[PDB]
RNA sequence: GGCGUAAAGCGCACGCAGGCGGUUUGUUAAGUCAGAUGUGAAAUCCCCGGGCUCAACCUGGGAACUGCAUCUGAUACUGGCAAGCUUGAGUCUCGUAGAGGGGGGUAGAAUUCCAGGUGUAGCGGUGAAAUGCGUAGAGAUCUGGAGGAAUACCGGUGGCGAAGGCGGCCCCCUGGACGAAGACUGACGCUCAGGUGCGAAAGCGUGGGGAGCAAACAGGAUUAGAUACCCUGGUAGUCCACGCCGUAAACGAUGUCGACUUGGAGGUUGUGCCCUUGAGGCGUGGCUUCCGGAGCUAACGCGUUAAGUCGACCGCCUGGGGA
């Protein structure tokens, strides 16, 4: 039924940017506040706000500045199924370095500018632009 | 298709210390009590492939819920399966 | 503009449902636009149509309906702006380069009835042979001097006037509307609050309009 | 790469062995990522110094060959193992509808058959006609009676069932689903090769059955011919005891499972609340029909019950003519 928690995690954002949404919201779990607290810190989302004491839900706000979409890309890259894992070097440069992607490495989640600073590599999670 | 008054006493002798009765141990015999009901029901009369499938639905969830039972404690699981008819 | 007024009680009921991020529904028997995505909005629309007449662009005013026709013609009648008030013309903006002969033709007929079998002393019954020239200037009567394309519209009503903005969504021309919850939210570039029960009371707010379109000293 | 049709999604239910699985902690280090020491033969690519002009070739120095082993960090995720949970999954108190199944029954009508009356030359049938039924008294109309099958009406905008299919009233036996207000377990889930079980019509077996419909057949014809359409008769088959068969345009031609998300009109079944003082009004779960929007699609369609948005697993597939 349900196998993983980010399968339907990028959807929602995708699809409710293409609702023109201010805000979107999820399920919480520990990788999905991981993600949103390197999002916000990279400035793609404004704010994350999570609450519940039945299910705890994770709301994030969108940037559309003063009408166009500040996000020109969300893509997940690598499943659970069939896992993408880049070396120190194989890190990927995003949209040619217009975007970024994120790895959750041995540290914890972090970005390809933080593992490559950090010399090493791991296994990717989000690419974005 | 089991009266309260059917589960009054397999609850009574399955459980220990009183609600027990969503636990594995209590719906094993729950089930096991439904299976043999609906086992005879059959002769006389056959020709009913729904409570057949329903039957078959019972054995299914508790084949499951033993294998699970013996996946979590082997003892608990013996010490059930004497009280209920398995492996002859 | 504070008034608005007082109604009990109206959709239930009728909603097209491209409104849902506009609307307040399935609740309490009730089918609303958010007040605080009109008002906030409509406080702050005439700026961007006086930045668009202040540049010398050309306005259009619609509406052919009884109860509305007689106060849009008398905001265009001696205004800059143009208008329609009793019925529309297929293409009167998008088939431009037909509707320039159209106009052509309000001299063509005209000067057609003062020629020939036509310059008679009798034409009671003879005029009638060219009566496509009322039936053409019923659609040009308030628009024939505008020429060429519009550069903003001005429709009374967003949904009973829909050939007007037909038209200006084809000619990528800005709409300005007044407002209803079976209206469509995709046709309109901004939007006005209002009711019909009111149409005759919200000749203030067509005041406003034809007011911003003279605002200047430009 | 592809599975609504153009070519492939299994007609259906359950499920072992496989694939896949929420979450708090520790620990293992198979797997990943990081660092070394060995090795990765020489020719040789590519950089580059000689030798013949350029180069084939002989080479002098470099590089790469992401590998693999042996030592050693990071300690995050996956598998594993324990300990801990639930708001994933499940069952239930009082309760809800249904042509679902099984067993019992239980009721009515006409062609027919059976014994006759009343009664006279007609009946039957087609686009035309004719075999044929009929003076042995037909057709039709009555009296008293036998036989076989299916369940008129309401019936639909509708239900149920795994599909295939299934409407009566009345009495048992019974699967699944669904609501209100709560609770006990603690990942117990999702899928599934080969299995394990289903059948509409027709067909095969053993014994019965025979109104109506009717393959085959024998006639009437019709026609150039008629071996057929159309008309007159009519066995098999249809029904039942069962036992077999396992296939379908098994079709909204759409595999199973879960989440997210514009509607309208309408049906059907629970149910929260206002003295229902309740006809009314305000809500809210389950099932589902038609019209259609963002998206998808070659196009038609799918369209919150999606062919959409995205994930787990399974089943398949690479042109007709031949086959």
């Amino acid at each position: 039924s349900m196998q993983d928690p980010i399968a339907d995690m990028l959807t929602r954002i995708r699809n409710g940017q293409a609702a023109n949404k201010a805000a979107v919201t999820m399920p919480s779990s520990k990788l999905k506040v991981a993600i949103a607290n390197v999002l916000k810190e990279e400035g793609f989302i404004e704010d994350f706000k999570v609450e519940g004491d039945t299910k705890p839900e994770l709301e994030l706000t969108l940037k559309y500045f003063q009408g166009k979409a500040v996000v020109e890309s969300i893509q997940r890259v690598s499943r659970p199924g069939l896992r993408i894992y880049k070396r120190k070097d194989e890190l990927p440069k995003v949209m040619a370095g217009l975007g970024i992607a994120v790895v959750s490495t041995s540290k914890g989640v972090m970005t390809d500018r933080a593992a490559r600073q950090a010399g090493l590599g791991g296994e990717i999670i989000c690419y974005v632009a | 298709s089991l009266s309260t008054e059917a589960t009054a006493k397999i609850v009574s002798e399955f459980g220990r210390d009183a609600n027990d009765t969503g636990s594995t141990e209590v719906q094993v015999a729950l089930l096991t009590a439904q299976i043999n009901h609906l086992q005879g029901h059959f002769a006389e009369h056959k020709k009913d492939h729904h409570s057949r499938r329903g039957l078959l639905r019972m054995v299914s969830q508790r084949r499951k819920l033993l294998d699970y039972l013996k996946r979590k404690d082997v003892a608990r699981y013996t010490q059930l399966i004497e009280r209920l008819g398995l492996r002859r | 503009m504070l008034k608005a007024g007082v109604h009990f009680g109206h959709q239930t009921r009728y909603w097209n449902p491209k409104m849902k991020p506009f609307i307040f529904g399935a609740r309490n028997k009730v089918h609303i636009i958010n007040l605080e995505k009109t008002v906030p909005m409509f406080n702050e629309a005439l700026a961007e149509l006086n930045k668009i007449a202040s540049r010398k662009g050309k306005i259009l005013f619609v509406g052919t309906k009884r109860a509305a026709s007689e106060a849009v013609k008398d905001a265009a009648l001696s205004c800059d702006q143009f208008f329609v008030n009793h019925r529309w013309l297929g293409g009167m903006l998008t088939n431009w380069k037909t509707v320039r002969q159209s106009i052509k033709r309000l001299k063509d007929l005209e000067t057609q009835s003062q020629d020939g079998t036509f310059d008679k002393l009798t034409k009671k019954e003879a005029l009638m042979r060219t009566r496509e020239l009322e039936k053409l200037e019923n659609s040009l009567g308030g628009i024939k001097d505008m020429g060429g394309l519009p550069d903003a519209l001005f429709v009374i009503d967003a949904d009973h006037e829909h050939i007007a903005i037909k038209e200006a969504n084809n000619l990528g021309i800005p709409v300005f509307a007044i407002v209803d919850t079976n209206s469509d939210p995709d046709g309109v570039d901004f939007v006005i609050p209002g009711n019909d029960d009111a149409i005759r009371a919200v000749t203030l707010y067509l005041g406003a309009v034809a007011a911003t379109v003279r605002e200047g000293r430009s």
